[PDB]
């Protein structure tokens, strides 16, 4: 299972000029292209060494596609002001996520196309890729207007064809970075708590991709209700980090083991203090 | 306004005194996207604070990675202050060397 | 590549 994904963002700023229009592209949840209307010489840029192997007609196209979408979003935001009878001097947000997940063979698994206004669901393309789920009366105006235009047919044409065919190519030309696995280096630290007990901290560092499970065991029992977790955080070099902690008494430290399970590990990792 | 942000402050590589590391501030789950970030070395504004990975997740909530170059010493203290419309006052998350 | 506007 792989995915191609585009996260688009338009933010207004009545009194600072035209809205800041943003696009970020992902393959398997990893960023590889990016667009920002505010950037000096604003244009579609590479965000990974493997996409840099694309010809110039590739970049001119997306820089022009992006800029064309920017022109529409500026209007949408104006359309979503009268839909809600909102003051013209308020800064508002319109987010858009489209993409296509592809099953192990290569044919389309799921196709995405939803919008969000000021952080809430606005409208979305259903799994049938035929019908729209709108969230409120204002989004129902959009829903009917797209049904008469035939939008989903044009929208599905992308998800089932070009979106799939270019994901199948991105995977073929950028495998060495995307499909690489970096095994997490693991280790445990020791911290005396003030209340007399001890906190053990078991770090999982510098690993790709992001999905990991971290657990502490006592005699085989997993200790989920006494574990303190941190969400996975990016090291900033493309790899990630994560630790888990438990509060164990003195002397009994070597009773507890930490079991690291990543996809870059054939067996899990076991560690004590 | 909407979603209160969630901050984390940590180094990129296991920190040792003297060696020049990289300091990260990872702010996630906030809305609207307009947000003010500032990394502090003993409360003093650090200059060249890089920015990275401004996007949103399936939650629709935005996130941003603010990093900068630094060197740890056993007396220096670092923090990341984040002003957001969801909070009545800005929150500062000090960098614990063990977190 | 990315999607377009109508």
């Amino acid at each position: 299972s792989h995915s191609l994904r585009y996260f688009v963002t338009a933010v207004s700023r009545p009194g600072f000029g035209e809205p800041r229009y943003m696009e970020v592209g992902y393959v398997d949840n990893t960023e590889f292209v990016r667009f920002d209307s505010d950037a000096e010489n604003p244009r579609y840029e590479p965000r990974a060494r493997w996409i840099e192997q694309e010809g110039p007609e590739y970049w001119e196209r997306e820089t022009r596609r992006a800029k064309g979408n920017e022109q529409c979003f500026r209007v949408d935001l104006r359309t979503a002001l009268r839909y809600y009878n909102q003051s013209a001097g308020g800064s508002h947000t319109l987010q858009w996520m489209a993409g296509c997940d592809v099953e192990s063979d290569g044919r389309l698994l799921r196709g995405y196309w939803q919008f969000a206004y000021d952080g809430c669901d606005y409208i979305a393309l259903n799994e049938d890729l035929k019908t729209w789920t709108a969230a409120d009366m204002a989004a129902q105006i959009t829903r009917r207007k797209w049904e008469q235009a035939g939008a989903a047919e044009r929208d599905r044409a992308y998800l089932e064809g070009e979106c799939v065919e270019w994901l199948r190519r991105y995977l073929k030309n950028g495998n060495a970075t995307l499909l690489r696995t970096d095994p997490p280096k693991a280790h445990v630290t020791h911290h005396r708590r003030p209340e007399g007990d001890v906190t053990l901290r078991c770090w999982a560092l510098g690993f790709y991709p992001a999905d990991i499970t971290l657990t502490w065991q006592l005699n085989g029992e997993e200790l989920t209700q006494e574990m303190e977790l941190v969400e996975t955080r990016p090291a900033g070099d493309g790899t990630f980090q994560k630790w888990a902690s438990v509060v164990v008494p003195l002397g009994k430290e070597q009773k507890y083991t930490c079991h690291v399970e990543h996809e870059g590990l054939p067996e899990p990792l076991t560690l004590r203090w | 306004i909407q979603k209160t942000p969630q901050i984390q402050v940590y180094s990129r590589h296991p920190p040792e005194n003297g060696k020049p590391n990289i300091l990260n501030c990872y702010v996630t789950q906030f809305h609207p996207p307009h947000i003010e970030i500032q990394m502090l070395k003993n409360g003093k504004k650090i200059p060249k604070v890089e920015m990275s990975d401004m996007s949103f997740s399936k939650d629709w909530s935005f996130y941003i990675l603010a990093h900068t170059e630094f060197t740890p010493t056993e007396t220096d203290t670092y923090a990341c202050r984040v002003k957001h419309a969801s909070m009545a006052e800005p929150k500062t998350v000090y960098w614990d060397r063990d977190m | 590549r990315g999607p377009g506007c109508a």
